[PDB]
Order: structure tokens, then sequence, then C-alpha cells
């Protein structure tokens, strides 16, 4: 932020002001999602679907 | 020390603008709303029905 500064060269309204900017962080993290789908051969098989692309 | 504003003063010349400088507005109606009659003389007589039977 910015300040009004007066003129003189002994009063202290006459001497401009110090300031500062800050960052910060923010994370992506990866994580895992996952199933097994187990099935018998013979039923794999034997039905009328392909049950492996069900 | 040093050579101040008021030290300077003499050489510190003011400047002038009109942005806010206008005259008067006329602002009066009544001869542009109503009728107007042109008067030749200090008096004129407007006569009019008072009463009837």
């Amino acid at each position: 932020h910015a300040k009004w500064v007066g003129e003189s060269a002994t009063a202290p309204e006459g001497v401009k002001p110090t300031a500062k900017a800050t960052w910060a962080n923010k994370t992506l993290v990866a994580e895992e999602l996952a199933v097994i789908l187990p099935i018998h051969e013979n039923v794999l098989a034997d039905a009328t679907e392909d049950l492996l692309a069900e | 020390a040093d050579t101040n504003r008021t030290d300077a003063a003499a050489l510190i010349q003011e400047a002038y603008s009109d942005v806010f400088l206008d005259s008067v507005s006329e602002t009066a109606k009544v001869i542009g709303t109503f009728p107007v009659y042109n008067m030749g003389t200090k008096t004129t007589n407007l006569p009019v029905l008072s009463t009837f039977p």
C-alpha cells in the first residue's frame, strides 16, 4: 500500500514509507483408485455376452 | 539547511482555470408558457359575462 508523504527535509511527515510483498504454495498430490473383478472361465465361455467387455 | 518552498515562493507561480466559471442561467418561464398580449398603453379592459337568467 502507498501513503501520502508531505514535503519537509526534517519533520516525520516528509519521509516516504517502506513495504513488502509475500507468496505462498499449494500442492497437487496424486492418489490411486483401483478395483479387481474376478470371473470363472467356464462362465466366461458359456455366457452369450462378452462378459470381459462388460 | 535547505532551500525549501517558502524560500523559493517568489518564483512559484499559481495557475488559473475556468471549469467552474459560468454566467447566470435564464430560468424564467411565464412569458414562454402562458398567452402573451402586446399592450399599447398602461391599462386594458377585459369584459366578462358575470350572471345570466
